[PDB]
């Protein structure tokens, strides 16, 4: 009983029109009572072919919520969706999240459930339910409410949200609220406990109106790392030089001469050199500039976020993430913790969660992923080991590694 | 039928078709005022005049009754002005993933899409004329008003208003499985052959209070059924028949009918392959250009020939087994699987041949079909089956930790079926003691297209070649093709070819390129290889005497 917002795409930009994907038994009975109490609601209606528009749609189920999560991939229409800067409903994001010693993660798309959608919008939102053995043909839905996913739904929801969050923040000035998409991102420096506790009291304020656990003081950056040795063979330097050749596109000043003159001549790769008084003096200066952050890379939010990353064997991935190639805004180590160290989609994909999710607590927006695998194997099982109700930008690619500069 | 149309738009700023009818005959044309008259007279079709400006050609070809013609409207012009719409059809059903029921029944729409309303609206876009008198007089025509055949809207507004009929009996029934395909409905069930008719009686009620008529002659009630191009038996189901074109002569067009024939036959008859034959169709230049058969290709479709001979059938899913997918090996890029439950009683087979990648092993094409397998198995069973697949534990493991790039198996278990599919050699992650450095390098002229391979070796052995014709990483694949031609079973090779390093260390035992072929050969006869990168034109090491001498 509210009045709708005005939206619309970008000009020239037509909706979406991406086909669903199979999904499993279990997925799609999820999506069918899910879909069923939506539409009996009046959150979602049901359509018909002269819609042209389609996004996929699939389900979720989190580790210690063991209820299915309905998620729409959004990502073309958000990308094809006006921008709200113009309308000045953006969120901006505060730099205190970052040093606090706990964040815990909360689900509060629901709320958007309460928001009727814009007429002339909804036709864009459609989704279709498919079916095993394609016994029928697909159920198609329109939302006409705020939709989980959306990219203008935290900004039309957003003076609501800050109204529901005033008291909250007003009894708690030291804890950090930070709003993306469908997530409240919730950061405090106290004890564990205490900190449950006090999102147990966040959970019954929204609650009433209408627990993923982080630490970002644990996250450390892993530098570019030199191998030391007291003997030296001729592929040894070899590898080195070429390693601090590529560190020389990053680092400022690095010198390869005096290490690459020890192997003049057509030598045996395993021929052991000893190193000169200079050579070592140029490995140890090289050693030290590598120790210590690059200076002159600084943030700029007017540009997108890239993250690249390596598998590195053993439950072990390396990752950077920059604006500008070769000045690293972060570089980073993610290792597994499961115990059962074989399957490496999962490991990548939890991989993306947790880079898009330090990205979401640093800067606030995720970063588009270059991910080491092919697109067909990525699509075939991702969707199995996704948590998020968010889904970030990614493209493929096959670089094998020339050096080893991560590891 | 007293269904709500859908309302249907043409796209912005487009206009109706304007085009004209074909032949003018008075057999033609009286046989067009012959087959309209009944149409109008049930209301599918109305008479207007010339205040409507558009119109579209008309014809009619042969149903499968092959008694009763079909009608058709050639709305080429119209369905590119026509609103895009999203289709619901999104599969098409398959026999294996059918359950046994105790009482089947098949049922078909009679006309069907004549039964469908059309948006009032936009009925004056399918008009149609018929010519008086062969261009002598004004002219006869008429506008639809129901979906026409021939217009790209009315599938899918048939198969939504189809759904929608439909939902009530579902919704009221959950015990009846209605597998629903354009106008064409199976229906099983595990009630007794009495009820069972009872609710079939009720659903053809049901179809015809909205206008759906089920005549008998459609109307199957005793196996084997006709569905999909399948009969089904209680217990088991075939393809209908397959008939392989038999020529002395074969055009282009006459292998791709026999290359689709025997892909629609992979469904069920195991190990089929047309690597040979498909390759027949390469760099043809005409559909009726004559192509000989090569000796291959007759054995592959002599073999073909001899499956096909052979009785077969599927059988039909239980829910409560597991799914299993075994895979076999055939050659040159070719794989076959069967999915079953118990032994020796195929759900279904199939096969996957598809080249990804210039270069490219045996274990990623593997995965690859892993992965068709996994999406097939989804799309029909709603499950990701176990796998019975001919490569050792030892062999992936090896290939997964040493590969740079994420991949992954689901659950599987080691067959021994030869030929095992296997990692043809490995480079070492250690240079080789006691086995010759060589520094290669090859460059190239871009304007010029000559080149020039060589290396420089620890020994004291060196080697330039000229290249004609060539590219810069054809001339580095080049120098390495010539350290491995000039080396021993051992080897140290060091390069400055990001792009040959990339392609060698991804262990490929296949290519589209001649010369990758070549080091492939090499690389399975040595022993022990060691490859490794240096950055050009650094003065590094041998590679600064190799690059020198290479110019
Ligand atoms: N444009 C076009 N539509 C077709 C064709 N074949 C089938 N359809 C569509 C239109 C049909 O109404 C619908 C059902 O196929 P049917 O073979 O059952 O034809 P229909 O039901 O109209 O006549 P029937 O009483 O079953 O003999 O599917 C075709 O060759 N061209
Ligand atoms: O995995 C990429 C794959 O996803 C599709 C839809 O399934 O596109 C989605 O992912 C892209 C990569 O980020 C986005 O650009 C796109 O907006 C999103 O819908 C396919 O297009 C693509 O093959
Ligand atoms: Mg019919």
């Amino acid at each position: 009983p509210i009045e709708t917002v005005p939206v619309k795409l970008k000009p020239g930009m037509d909706g979406p029109k991406v086909k669903q994907w199979p999904l499993t038994e279990e997925k799609i009975k999820a999506l069918v009572e899910i879909c069923t109490e939506m539409e009996k609601e009046g959150k979602i209606s049901k359509i018909g072919p002269e819609n042209p528009y389609n996004t996929p749609v699939f389900a979720i189920k989190k580790k210690d919520s063991t209820k299915w999560r309905k998620l729409v991939d959004f990502r073309e229409l958000n990308k094809r969706t006006q921008d709200f800067w113009e309308v000045q409903l953006g969120i901006p994001h505060p730099a205190g999240l970052k040093q606090k010693k706990s964040v815990t993660v909360l689900d509060v798309g629901d709320a958007y459930f309460s928001v009727p959608l814009d007429k002339d919008f909804r036709k864009y939102t459609a989704f279709t339910i498919p079916s095993i053995n394609n016994e029928t043909p697909g159920i198609r839905y329109q939302y006409n409410v705020l939709p989980q996913g959306w990219k203008g739904s935290p900004a039309i929801f957003q003076s609501s949200m800050t109204k529901i969050l005033e008291p909250f923040r007003k009894q708690n000035p030291d804890i950090v609220i930070y709003q993306y998409m469908d997530d409240l991102y919730v950061g405090s420096d106290l004890e564990i406990g205490q900190h449950r506790t006090k999102i147990e009291e966040l959970r019954q304020h929204l609650l009433r109106w209408g627990g993923y656990e982080l630490h970002p003081d644990k996250w450390t950056v892993q530098p570019i790392v030199l191998p030391e040795k007291d003997s030296w063979t001729v592929n040894d330097i070899q590898k080195l030089v070429g390693k601090l050749n590529w560190a020389s596109q990053i680092y400022a000043g690095i010198k390869v001469r005096q290490l690459s003159k020890l192997l003049r001549g057509t030598k045996a790769l395993t021929e052991v050199v000893p190193l000169t008084e200079e050579a070592e003096l140029e490995l140890a200066e090289n050693r030290e500039i590598l120790k210590e952050p690059v200076h002159g890379v600084y943030y700029d939010p007017s540009k997108d976020l890239i993250a690249e990353i390596q598998k590195q064997g053993q439950g072990q991935w390396t990752y950077q993430i920059y604006q500008e190639p070769f000045k690293n805004l972060k570089t980073g180590k993610y290792a597994r913790m499961k115990g059962a160290h074989t399957n490496d989609v999962k490991q990548l994909t939890e991989a993306v969660q947790k880079i898009a999710t330090e990205s979401i607590v640093i800067w606030g927006k995720t970063p588009k992923f270059k991910l080491p695998i092919q697109k067909e194997t990525w699509e075939a099982w991702w969707t199995e080991y996704w948590q998020a109700t968010w889904i970030p930008e990614w493209e493929f690619v096959n670089t094998p590694p020339l050096v080893k500069l991560w590891y | 039928s007293p269904i709500e149309t859908v309302p249907v738009k043409l796209k912005p700023g487009m206009d109706g078709p304007k085009v004209k009818q074909w032949p003018l005959t008075e057999e033609k044309i009286k046989a067009l005022v012959e087959i309209c008259t009944e149409m109008e007279k049930e209301g599918k079709i109305s008479k207007i005049g010339p205040e409507n400006p558009y119109n579209t050609p008309v014809f009619a070809i042969k149903k499968k009754d092959s008694t009763k013609w079909r009608k058709l409207v050639d709305f080429r012009e119209l369905n590119k002005r026509t609103q895009d719409f999203w289709e619901v059809q999104l599969g098409i059903p398959h026999p294996a993933g059918l359950k046994q029921k105790k009482s089947v029944t098949v049922l078909d729409v009679g006309d069907a899409y004549f039964s469908v309303p059309l948006d009032k609206d936009f009925r004056k876009y399918t008009a149609f004329t018929i010519p008086s008198i062969n261009n002598e007089t004004p002219g006869i025509r008429y506008q639809y008003n129901v979906l026409p055949m021939g217009w790209k809207g009315s599938p899918a507004i048939f198969q939504s208003s189809m759904t929608k009929i439909l939902e009530p009996f579902r919704k009221q029934n959950p015990d009846i499985v209605i597998y629903q395909y354009m106008d064409d409905l199976y229906v099983g069930s595990d009630l007794e052959i009495g009820q069972h008719r009872t609710k079939i009686e009720e659903l053809r009620q049901h179809l015809l209070r909205w206008g759906f008529t089920t005549p008998d002659k459609k109307h199957q009630k005793e196996p084997p059924f006709l569905w999909m191009g399948y009969e089904l038996h209680p217990d088991k189901w075939t393809v209908q028949p397959i008939v392989l074109p038999e020529k002395d002569s074969w055009t282009v067009n006459d292998i791709q009918k026999l290359v689709g024939k025997l892909n629609w036959a992979s469904q069920i008859y195991a190990g089929i392959k047309v690597r040979q034959l498909s390759k027949l169709l390469r760099g043809t230049k005409a559909l009726t250009e004559v192509v000989p058969l090569t000796e291959e290709a007759e054995l592959e479709l002599a073999e073909n020939r001899e499956i096909l001979k052979e009785p077969v059938h599927g059988v039909y899913y239980d829910p409560s087994k597991d799914l299993i997918a075994e895979i076999q090996k055939q050659g040159q890029g070719q794989w076959t699987y069967q999915i079953y439950q118990e032994p020796f009683k195929n759900l279904k087979t199939g096969k996957y041949a598809r080249m990804k990648g210039a270069h490219t092993n045996d274990v990623k094409q593997l995965t690859e079909a892993v992965q068709k397998i996994a999406t097939e198995s989804i799309v029909i069973w709603g499950k990701t089956p176990k796998f019975k697949l001919p490569i050792q534990k030892e062999t992936w493991e090896a290939w997964w930790t040493e590969y740079w790039q994420a991949t992954w198996i689901p659950e599987w278990e080691f067959v021994n079926t030869p030929p095992l599919v296997k990692l043809w050699y490995q480079l070492e992650k250690e240079p080789i003691i006691g086995a010759e450095t060589f520094y290669v390098d090859g460059a190239a002229n871009r304007e010029t297209k000559l080149g020039k391979a060589g290396y420089v070796t620890d020994r004291g052995r060196q080697k330039v070649v000229p290249l004609t014709d060539t590219t810069n990483q054809k001339t580095e694949l080049q120098a390495i093709h010539l350290a491995l031609q000039d080396s021993g079973l051992e080897v140290n090779i060091v390069t400055d070819s990001q792009y040959a390093l990339g392609i060698i260390q991804a262990q490929p035992d296949k290519s589209e390129s001649e010369l990758v072929s070549q080091i492939i050969e090499q690389l399975i006869k040595k022993e022990k290889v060691y490859l490794a990168w240096v950055p050009a034109h650094k003065g590094i090491g041998g590679n600064e005497q190799v690059d020198k001498l290479v110019s």
